C-alpha cells in the first residue's frame, strides 16, 4: 500500500469535488437548493431574496474549497522540490547526504514514473558478515609514533594488521600506508611492534 | 463506519465517526420563594385613566 | 463519473506533459546514467 | 486509559509494533481466536552494545539493497466556471 | 541611532600572504526548533449551539461545512503524529547505554539521561522542561489536565508519543551514536572507542588525526566547560 | 421544470412511474415526456471555456 | 437562565451582591439558586465523539 | 436572530482553520528541517557549511 500516498492525491481530489457538488444540494435558508425552481414561482423582488441567501452560501462554499487546494498544492511543491533535489544529486550523481538518498551507503538511484508521482529506487549498500577485532590507536616502531594514512590499526590476535574502515582487508603495516608523527609519548594505547620497510 | 465514510466498504484503521455524546437526565428549575400577587392585571379595566 | 462533474461548469485540465512523454524522459534520464553516468549532468 | 476508556478491544501486556495508533503509546492490532487487541507498544529491539574502549567490530561482507521511495509530483488540475457553478 | 553594522575589519589580503591556525577551539552550540502542535478537536453543534435541535435543522440548510472541518482537523492531528514519527522514527533498534562510562575523560553526564528521576530525562531536558511552561492562560491550567473547560466541544487531544517515549529514543539516538559512531545509520550497529571516531571526525573536517592524541586532554576540558557554559546559559534567562 | 439542454434517448432501466431521473446533483439527467411515455435523456448542451 | 448542566458545589468566596458571574466567553458557569442563596457550578457532562 | 450568530460562529471556525492549517505548514516545514538535520547532522558529519 506504498502508493495509498499517491491514492490520497486521488482521494483529496475526489472527496472536495464530490463535497461541492452536494453544497448546490444544500439550500442556506432559502425554499430550494435548485436554482429555477425559485425563478418559476417568485417574481425578483421576492425570488431575490432567496436568491441573496443562495448565492452567498455558494460563494463561500467555493472559496473554502480552492483554500485547501492551495494548502495542498503548496505541500506537493514543497514535496516536489524535495523530489527534484533527489534527481539533482541522488538520481544524476553519488551523494554523500545520509539517508536524503535512502537508507545505507548510496551507490546511485532510479525513477520510475507514477501517475502524479514518481517513484525513486535508492540502490544502497549495507555491510555483513561482521566480526570483533582488536584495535589499536596508534603504533611506534622505533620510539617515533606510526598513524595510518587510511584505514584502522587492526589485529587477529596473532598479528597486527591494517584494514579499511568499511571493510575487512588485512594489510601488512608498511611505511607506504603509514605515516609517521612524533614520538610514542603522548598516545594513550600504544602498541610496541615492528614496521615493514619494503 | 460505513455512513461517515459514506461506503458500503470499511478499510481498516481508527476512524472518528460519531462526534455525539451529551445526555439530559432530569430537570431542576429553581423559581423564588414568591406566593403573592400583585395589581398587573388590574390597572386596565376602570375608569380614570 | 466524469460526465456529471462536467456539467456544473467544473473542468478538469488535461496536462501539457503526457505519460509518454515522461517515460520518454524517464528511459532518457536512466540512458544517461548507465553509458555517461553522472558526467552528462556537469556539462557534455 | 490515558485517553480515556476503550471497549471492545482486548487488552494485552506484550508490546509490539504499532498498527493502529491510539494515543498515550497504547497501540491495536487485530489478533488471530480472533479478537481486537490493545497494547502499549515497542519502540523497538533492545541493542545492548557491548562498547570496548580497545576493541571494535569490522564487516566481511555485503547486502546491496534497493529500496524504494514514493513522492507526489502534482496536483490534478481542475477548475471551474465560477458563475456556471453558481447558476446554469 | 542609525544601526552600526557590524564590526569593520578590512582584512590585509597580500598576493604572496597568508593565514594559518596554530590552536583552536571546541564550541558546542545550541540550536532549538519545533515539531508539532497541541493536538486539538472541536465538535460542531455544541460550539455553535447548546443543545439545540433547530440548531442542526438550519445548519443542514448549510450542510455539512463543519464536517469537512472536521476532517480538516483530523488532517492536523494526522499531520502532528506523521511529524512526530518522522523526526524520532528514524532509527530501527533500541540502543542500550553500557554501565563502564570510560569516555577518555569525557564526563558526559549532564546530557546522560537520570535514573535517579523517574523522569528518564537529561538534567538540561529537566531544565528545560522546568524552563517553558503552560502558566500562560487559565485556558491551559485546566486544559493541560482531564478534568476540562465546560468549551463546548472543543477538546485537546493528548499524543500517541509522550515524553518518556521520545526521552528513550533521544537516549538511543545518544547512544547508537556514541558507541556505534554513525556506522550503525546504514545497517547495523559497529562500535568503536572514541580517539579513532572523533579522530576520522578530525579528518572528516579535513586535518589529521594525531593532533587528537597531543591534544585529547585540552578538549576533554573544552567539552567540560563548552557543556558547563550551555547549561549556565539555559540556567540564564537567555 | 424548465431550462435548457439537448435531448437524447435514454434506452436504459428506469424507475417505473415518476418522469424524472436524477443525477448525484439532483438535477433531471433523464425525464419521462408526458405525452408519450418515453424516457428522455434531458442533458446540457456542448459548452466550456475557450 | 436555562440549559443543560451538572450542577456541583462551591467554597471559595466572592462578594456579597449579584446573581451569577460568567465566563470569558459570556456563558453563565456559576449560578445562584434564588431560594437558598449558595451557587452551584455548571459542568457538562459528555462533550466531545466516538 | 439565530442565523446571524450562525454565520459569525461557523466564519470563526474558517477563519480559525485557515491560521490552523498555514500554522501546520510552517511547523511541517519545521518539521521537515528538523528530520533532515537531525538525520544529517545528528546521523553523520556533513560538511555543508555552517
Ligand atoms: C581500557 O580499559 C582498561 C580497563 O580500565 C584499562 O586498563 C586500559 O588502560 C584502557 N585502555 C585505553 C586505551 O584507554
Ligand atoms: C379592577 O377590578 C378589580 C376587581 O374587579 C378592582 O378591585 C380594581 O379596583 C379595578 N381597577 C381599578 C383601576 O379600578
Ligand atoms: C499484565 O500485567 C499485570 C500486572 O503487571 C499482570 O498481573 C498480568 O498477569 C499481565 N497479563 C499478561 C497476559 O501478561
Ligand atoms: C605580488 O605583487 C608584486 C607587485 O607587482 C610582484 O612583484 C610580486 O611578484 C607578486 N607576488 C606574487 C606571488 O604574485
Ligand atoms: C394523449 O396521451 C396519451 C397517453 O400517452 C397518448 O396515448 C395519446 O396519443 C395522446 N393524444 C394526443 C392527441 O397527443
Ligand atoms: C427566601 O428567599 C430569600 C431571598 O431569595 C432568602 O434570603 C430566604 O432565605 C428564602 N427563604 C427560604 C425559607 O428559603
Amino acid at each position: 500500500s506504498a502508493l495509498g500516498k499517491l491514492q490520497d492525491v486521488v482521494n483529496q481530489n475526489a472527496q472536495a469535488l464530490n463535497t461541492l457538488v452536494k453544497q448546490l444540494s444544500s439550500n442556506f435558508g432559502a425554499i430550494s437548493s435548485v436554482l429555477n425552481d425559485i425563478l418559476s414561482r417568485l417574481d425578483k423582488v421576492e425570488a431575490e431574496v432567496q436568491i441573496d441567501r443562495l448565492i452567498t452560501g455558494r460563494l463561500q462554499s467555493l472559496q473554502t474549497y480552492v483554500t485547501q487546494q492551495l494548502i495542498r498544492a503548496a505541500e506537493i511543491r514543497a514535496s516536489a522540490n524535495l523530489a527534484a533535489t533527489k534527481m539533482s544529486e541522488c538520481v544524476l550523481g553519488q551523494s554523500k547526504r545520509v539517508d536524503f538518498c535512502g537508507k545505507g551507503y548510496h551507490l546511485m538511484s532510479f525513477p520510475q514514473s507514477a501517475p502524479h508521482g514518481v517513484v525513486f529506487l535508492h540502490v544502497t549498500y549495507v555491510p555483513a558478515q561482521e566480526k570483533n577485532f582488536t584495535t589499536a590507536p596508534a603504533i611506534c616502531h622505533d620510539g617515533k609514533a606510526h598513524f595510518p594514512r587510511e584505514g584502522v590499526f587492526v589485529s587477529n590476535g596473532t598479528h597486527w594488521f591494517v584494514t579499511q574502515r568499511n571493510f575487512y582487508e588485512p594489510q601488512i603495516i608498511t611505511t607506504d600506508n603509514t605515516f609517521v608523527s612524533g614520538n610514542c609519548d603522548v598516545v594513550i594505547g600504544i602498541v610496541n611492534n615492528t614496521v615493514y620497510d619494503p | 463506519t460505513k455512513c461517515t465514510l459514506k461506503s458500503f466498504t470499511v478499510e481498516k484503521g481508527i476512524y472518528q465517526t460519531s462526534n455525539f455524546r451529551v445526555q439530559p437526565t432530569e430537570s431542576i428549575v429553581r423559581f423564588p420563594n414568591i406566593t403573592n400577587l400583585c395589581p398587573f392585571g388590574e390597572v386596565f379595566n376602570a375608569t380614570r385613566f | 463519473l466524469i460526465c456529471a462533474q462536467k456539467f456544473n461548469g467544473l473542468t478538469v485540465l488535461p496536462p501539457l506533459l503526457t505519460d509518454e512523454m515522461i517515460a520518454q524522459y524517464t528511459s532518457a534520464l536512466l540512458a544517461g546514467t548507465i553509458t555517461s553516468g553522472w558526467t552528462f549532468g556537469a556539462g557534455a | 486509559t490515558r485517553a480515556g476508556c476503550l471497549i471492545g478491544a482486548e487488552h494485552v501486556n506484550n508490546s509490539y509494533e504499532c498498527d493502529i495508533p491510539i494515543g498515550a503509546g497504547i497501540c491495536a492490532s487485530y489478533q488471530t481466536s480472533q479478537s481486537i487487541i490493545a497494547y502499549t507498544m515497542s519502540l523497538g529491539v533492545e541493542n545492548s552494545v557491548a562498547y570496548s574502549n580497545n576493541s571494535i567490530a569490522i564487516p566481511t561482507n555485503f547486502t546491496i539493497s534497493v529500496t524504494t521511495e514514493i513522492l507526489p509530483v502534482s496536483m490534478t488540475k481542475t477548475s471551474v466556471d465560477c458563475t456556471m457553478y453558481i447558476c446554469g | 541611532y542609525t544601526m552600526s553594522l557590524g564590526v569593520e575589519n578590512s582584512v590585509a589580503y597580500s598576493n604572496n600572504s597568508i593565514a594559518i591556525p596554530t590552536n583552536f577551539t571546541i564550541s558546542v552550540t545550541t540550536e532549538i526548533l519545533p515539531v508539532s502542535m497541541t493536538k486539538t478537536s472541536v465538535d460542531c453543534t455544541m460550539y455553535i449551539c447548546g443543545d439545540s435541535t433547530e440548531c442542526s435543522n438550519l445548519l443542514l440548510q448549510y450542510g455539512s461545512f463543519c464536517t469537512q472541518l472536521n476532517r480538516a482537523l483530523t488532517g492536523i492531528a494526522v499531520e502532528q503524529d506523521k511529524n512526530t514519527q518522522e523526526v524520532f522514527a528514524q532509527v530501527k533498534q533500541i540502543y542500550k547505554t553500557p554501565p563502564i562510562k570510560d569516555f577518555g575523560g569525557f564526563n558526559f553526564s549532564q546530557i546522560l539521561p537520570d535514573p535517579s528521576k523517574p523522569s528518564k530525562r537529561s538534567f538540561i531536558e529537566d531544565l528545560l522542561f522546568n524552563k517553558v511552561t503552560l502558566a500562560d492562560a487559565g485556558f491551559i491550567k485546566q486544559y493541560g489536565d482531564c478534568l476540562g473547560d465546560i468549551f463546548n466541544g472543543l477538546t485537546v487531544l493528548p499524543p500517541l508519543l509522550t515524553d518518556e517515549m521520545i526521552a528513550q529514543y533521544t537516549s538511543a539516538l545518544l547512544a547508537g551514536t556514541i558507541t556505534s559512531g554513525w556506522t550503525f545509520g546504514a545497517g547495523a550497529a559497529l562500535q568503536i572507542p572514541f580517539a579513532m571516531q572523533m579522530a576520522y571526525r578530525f579528518n572528516g573536517i579535513g586535518v589529521t588525526q594525531n593532533v587528537l592524541y597531543e591534544n585529547q586532554k585540552l578538549i576533554a576540558n573544552q567539552f567540560n566547560s563548552a557543556i558547563g557554559k550551555i547549561q549556565d546559559s539555559l540556567s540564564s534567562t537567555a | 421544470l424548465t431550462g435548457t439542454g439537448v435531448l437524447t434517448e435514454s434506452n436504459k432501466k428506469f424507475l417505473p412511474f415518476q418522469q424524472f431521473g436524477r443525477d448525484i446533483a439532483d438535477t433531471t439527467d433523464a425525464v419521462r415526456d408526458p405525452q408519450t411515455l418515453e424516457i428522455l435523456d434531458i442533458t446540457p448542451c456542448s459548452f466550456g471555456g475557450v
